[PDB]
C-alpha cells in the first residue's frame, strides 16, 4: 500500500475532513425556484 | 444598467506611455489566517507564489499581515488613491495568481 | 424591517462537554461484546419507537398499538384522526401510482 | 523537545559500532531485521544515541539496516512558518507580519 | 427574534458604511495607518520610476524643514529638504527651457519663461507629485500636504536624482513627467496674455513685415443675439490668421492669438514631442 | 455527373464501413470512470494549516 | 418556526439599488421596483443591438451631409471608394468628414474621379485600357 504513506504527509482525518464517496449521495430535489418549481412537477 | 450607474472617459493617470510606463500598482496588502480553511489557497499562494510575484514587479511593496481572519482579503492601493480591495475567500492558487496580476 | 440592530450575545459552545467527550461510547458494544446487546438497547426515547423507523402512519399506527391505552383522551382522540387521515392521504391521494 | 535533527557526518561509521553491538558478518548494510530483539535493540541505541526516533508508521518500513540507515540521513526540520519564511530570502518589497 | 449570527453581522457591517457616507472621517496621511513600512516603500518608490536613487540621498529629500520644527519641540515632552530642492529647482528650471528652446526656436524669451512658470508653478507640478505618489512619502507637519511644501519636496526629488544619476538621466525624468503636462494644451492657456494684438504687432515689426489689417472674411446672423464672423488678418493681402467669435472684437482679439501660434511654431498639428 | 451509378457502386463502402465501425466502437465503450485514491485523499487537505 | 430568512433585506437590497434613480414607487416599494428593474434590464442588453444600427445610420447620416457639400452623393461615394480598393467603414469615414475635411475632399474627389472613370469606360463596351484609378491590386 503506497496509499498509506501518502496518509503522512496529509493532516490528521477528523470529524471537519470527511466526505462521502461521489455518487453515493444524490440532490434532493425540491420545488423553489424557477426550474423546478412553478406548477412544481 | 448605463443610465443607473456613473460613467468616465477614457484616460491614463499622469499619460502613463508617453516617457516611461509607471507601474500603477503602490501596494498589495494579504490577510491569510494560518489556521482557518478559506485561506488554504492563499496560504499556498504567500508560500509558492508571493516571492515570485515580488520580484516581478519591484515598484509595488506587497504585505502579508497573516491575522485571524474568517475571509482573506487583498488590497490593492493605486498610485492615485484608488483602494480596490477583493476577496480572496476559496480561491485555488491559480485564481489568485490571476487575480493578483489582474490588480 | 426585520433585522436586528445589534449582534446576537454570543455562542459559546462547550466541544469538550461531558456529552460530547463520551458521545459514541458504546455505539460498538455488540461486535466486541460479544453481541450480549445491540446498539439499538443504547437509544432512549419513547418507548413505541426504540429500534424502529417509520414514516408518519407508519409512526402513529404503531404508537396506538403500543402506548395507545394510556394515551390522554383528547390526545387519543387526535391520534385516531390522524391515522384517518394519513389513511387518505398516503393510500388515496398522490402523482405516482 | 524539539523535532529538529541534523544527520551527522560520521552516520555510516556509527551505524557500524551499533549492528557489531547488536551482534559481524560483512556486507553489513543488508541484514533482515526479522527477529525483534534484534529491531528492539538496534533502533533503541540509535534514538538514544541521536534523540530521532522511527514513528509507528515507518517502523514496518525498515527490515533492512539500508533502510534504516537512510532514514537517519535525512533532516528533519521543525521551525514555524514565520521562521521559514523570514529566513528564506524575501526580496525588499516583501513584508511579512505575523500577528499570532 | 430570528435566530443567527450572519444576517446580524452583514447588517452590522452596512451600518458601518452609512456611518462613514453620513460620518465621513478627516483625512490622516498614509503612514499613521495599518500596512505601513518607510524604508520599505522609498525603495519601492524608486522602482516605479525605474530610476536608481541612492537611499540615503531620497530619505532626505522628503524631509521637509516644518517636519523637523515639530520633533524638536515635540521632543521636550535631521538634515532638510532645502539643499537638494536647490539644485533641484534650479536644474529643471534650466533643463526645461533647453528643450522648449530646441523644439520651439522661434518662441521669444517671455513666453518660454511663462512655459516654466507653468511646467513648475504649483497647479501642475502637484498634480504630478500626488500621482507619483510623493504625499505620501513625505515628512511634513500638516495634511494633506499644502502645494508650498509639496512642490518644494518634488523638485528635492529631482535634485536627489541629480546626484545619483546626473543630467543625462534627470533630462529624461524631467521630459517624462513635466514636458509631458503640456500635451493636449493650448499654448495661451499656460502663458496668459493681455491684448494679443499689441503683442501681434510687435512681432510683426520684428520680422520686418508690415501691419496686419483687420478684415471680415465670413459673417452670418449679425443682426441676431447669436452671430458668427470670421476676422482675417491681412498683411499686404495675404492672411497670416483668421478667427471666429461671437463678435467683431471677440473675432479680431481670437485672430490676434491664431497668428501667434502660427509665428512661434506652436500650432495645433504642429509635430508632436519625440519621445 | 463524372460517373455514372454503375461506376461509384461501392466506391467508398471500404470507408464508409470504417466510420460506422468507429461510431460503434464509440457506443460500445461506454463505462464509468477510473476511481483514485488521489481523489479521496486530497479532502483530507482542507485542513491543511501553517505551524 | 425551524428556520427562517434572515437574509431578506439583503435581498430586496439587490434590486432595489438598481431601481434608486426611478419615479414615483418604483423606487421604494419592492413588488413594483422588481417588474421594473426586469425591464430596464431587458431593454439594456436589447439596446446592444440597437447601439450598433443607430451609430452607423448617424455615421450614415453624416456621410451624406459631407458629401452632398462637394457635390456626390452617399451611394456614388461609397460603392466607388470600394473600386479604388479603398477599405475605410463608415466610422472612419465619419470621422474624416468633421476633423479632417481636406482628406475628406480628397476622398470624395477619389470616389468621383473613378466614378468618371467608370462612365468612360462602360461606353465603349468591350476592349478599352482602364482608367489610371480603376486598376485593381491584385494579391496572390
Ligand atoms: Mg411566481
Amino acid at each position: 500500500a503506497r496509499a498509506l504513506d501518502l496518509l503522512r504527509g496529509l493532516p490528521r482525518v477528523s470529524l471537519a475532513n470527511l466526505k462521502p464517496n461521489p455518487g453515493s449521495k444524490k440532490p434532493e430535489r425540491r420545488p423553489r425556484g424557477r426550474r423546478r418549481g412553478r406548477k412544481c412537477g | 444598467t448605463a443610465r443607473g450607474t456613473p460613467s468616465r472617459f477614457l484616460a491614463s493617470v499622469l499619460h502613463n506611455g508617453l516617457g516611461r510606463y509607471v507601474q500603477q500598482l503602490q501596494r498589495l496588502s494579504f490577510s491569510v489566517s494560518r489556521d482557518g480553511a478559506s485561506s488554504r489557497g492563499a496560504r499556498e499562494f504567500v508560500e509558492r507564489e508571493v516571492i515570485d510575484f515580488a520580484r516581478r514587479n519591484p515598484g509595488v511593496v506587497i504585505y502579508v499581515n497573516s491575522r485571524p481572519c474568517c475571509v482573506p482579503r487583498v488590497v490593492a492601493e493605486y498610485l492615485n488613491g484608488a483602494v480596490r480591495e477583493e476577496s480572496i475567500h476559496c480561491k485555488s492558487v491559480e485564481e489568485i495568481s490571476t487575480l493578483v496580476q489582474k490588480l | 424591517i426585520g433585522i436586528r440592530l445589534t449582534l446576537p450575545p454570543p455562542k459559546v459552545v462547550d466541544r469538550w462537554n461531558e456529552k460530547r467527550a463520551m458521545f459514541g461510547v458504546y455505539d460498538n458494544i455488540g461486535i466486541l461484546g460479544n453481541f450480549e446487546k445491540h446498539p439499538k438497547e443504547l437509544i432512549r426515547g419513547p418507548i413505541w419507537l426504540r429500534g424502529w423507523k417509520g414514516n408518519e402512519l407508519q409512526r402513529c399506527i404503531r404508537k396506538r398499538k403500543m402506548v395507545g391505552s394510556r394515551m390522554f383522551a383528547d390526545d387519543l382522540h387526535n391520534l385516531n384522526k390522524r391515522i384517518r387521515y394519513l389513511y387518505k392521504h398516503f393510500n388515496r391521494h398522490g402523482k405516482f401510482r | 523537545r524539539s523535532r529538529a535533527y541534523t544527520p551527522p557526518e560520521d552516520l555510516q561509521s556509527r551505524l557500524e559500532s551499533y549492528v557489531k553491538e547488536v551482534f559481524l558478518p560483512s556486507n553489513w548494510q543488508d541484514i533482515s531485521l526479522e527477529d525483534s530483539r534484534l529491531k528492539f535493540n538496534l533502533l533503541a541505541h540509535l534514538a538514544d544515541d541521536l534523540g530521532h526516533v522511527v514513528p509507528n508508521s515507518r517502523l514496518h518500513q525498515m527490515c533492512r539496516v539500508r533502510d534504516v540507515l537512510d532514514f537517519y540521513n535525512v533532516p528533519i526540520q521543525d521551525r514555524s512558518k514565520f521562521d521559514e519564511l523570514s529566513a528564506s530570502n524575501l526580496p525588499p518589497n516583501l513584508k511579512i507580519t505575523w500577528s499570532y | 427574534v430570528k435566530k443567527g449570527f450572519r444576517a446580524a453581522f452583514r447588517f452590522q457591517k452596512e451600518l458601518e458604511r452609512q456611518r462613514l457616507l453620513r460620518c465621513p472621517p478627516p483625512p490622516v496621511r498614509r503612514s499613521e495607518k495599518p500596512n505601513w513600512d518607510y524604508h520599505a516603500e522609498i525603495q519601492a518608490f524608486g522602482h516605479r520610476l525605474q530610476e536608481n536613487f541612492s537611499l540615503d540621498l531620497l530619505k532626505t529629500a522628503f524631509v521637509n524643514s516644518c517636519y523637523i520644527k515639530s520633533e524638536e519641540a515635540k521632543r521636550q515632552q535631521l538634515k532638510s529638504n532645502q539643499e537638494l530642492s536647490e539644485q533641484g529647482t534650479s536644474f529643471s528650471q534650466t533643463c526645461l527651457t533647453q528643450f522648449l528652446e530646441d523644439e520651439y526656436p522661434d518662441m521669444p524669451t517671455e513666453g518660454i519663461k511663462n512655459l516654466v512658470d507653468f511646467l513648475t508653478g504649483e497647479e501642475v507640478v502637484c498634480h504630478v507629485a500626488r500621482n507619483l505618489a510623493v504625499e505620501q512619502l513625505t515628512l511634513s507637519e500638516e495634511f494633506p500636504v499644502p502645494p508650498a511644501v509639496l512642490q518644494q519636496t518634488f523638485f528635492a526629488v529631482i535634485g536627489a536624482l541629480l546626484q545619483s544619476s546626473g543630467p543625462e538621466r534627470t533630462a529624461l525624468f524631467i521630459r517624462d513627467f513635466l514636458i509631458t503636462q503640456m500635451t493636449g494644451k493650448e499654448l495661451f492657456e499656460m502663458w496668459k496674455i493681455i491684448n494679443p494684438m499689441g503683442l501681434l504687432v510687435e512681432e510683426l515689426k520684428k520680422r520686418n513685415v508690415s501691419a496686419p489689417e483687420s478684415r471680415l472674411t465670413r459673417q452670418s446672423g449679425g443682426t441676431t443675439a447669436l452671430p458668427l464672423y470670421f476676422v482675417g488678418l491681412y498683411c499686404d493681402k495675404k492672411l497670416i490668421a483668421e478667427g471666429p467669435g461671437e463678435t467683431v472684437l471677440v473675432a479680431e482679439e481670437e485672430a490676434a492669438r491664431v497668428a501667434l501660434r502660427k509665428l512661434y511654431g506652436f500650432t495645433e498639428n504642429r509635430r508632436p514631442w519625440n519621445y | 455527373p463524372y460517373m455514372t451509378r454503375e461506376q461509384e457502386r461501392g466506391h467508398a463502402a471500404v470507408r464508409r464501413r470504417e466510420a460506422f465501425e468507429a461510431i460503434k466502437a464509440a457506443a460500445t465503450s461506454k463505462f464509468p470512470p477510473h476511481r483514485f485514491i488521489a481523489d479521496q485523499l486530497d479532502h483530507l487537505n482542507v485542513t491543511k494549516k501553517w505551524s | 418556526l425551524r428556520n427562517r430568512v434572515t437574509d431578506r433585506y439583503f435581498r430586496i437590497q439587490e434590486v432595489l439599488k438598481h431601481a434608486r434613480h426611478f419615479r414615483g414607487r418604483k423606487n421604494r416599494c419592492y413588488r413594483l421596483a422588481v417588474r421594473t428593474v426586469i425591464r430596464a434590464f431587458v431593454k439594456c442588453t436589447k439596446a446592444r443591438y440597437l447601439k450598433k444600427k443607430n451609430m452607423r445610420t448617424l455615421w450614415i447620416n453624416r456621410i451624406t451631409a459631407a458629401s452632398q457639400e462637394h457635390g456626390l452623393k452617399y451611394p456614388a461615394l461609397i460603392g466607388n471608394l470600394v473600386k479604388c480598393q479603398v477599405e475605410l467603414n463608415r466610422k472612419v469615414l465619419a470621422d474624416l468628414a468633421i476633423y479632417e475635411p481636406k482628406t475628406f475632399k480628397s476622398l470624395a474627389a477619389l470616389a468621383s474621379r473613378r466614378r468618371h472613370e467608370g462612365f468612360a469606360a462602360a461606353l465603349g463596351d468591350g476592349k478599352e485600357p482602364e482608367g489610371i484609378f480603376s486598376r485593381v491590386v491584385q494579391y496572390h
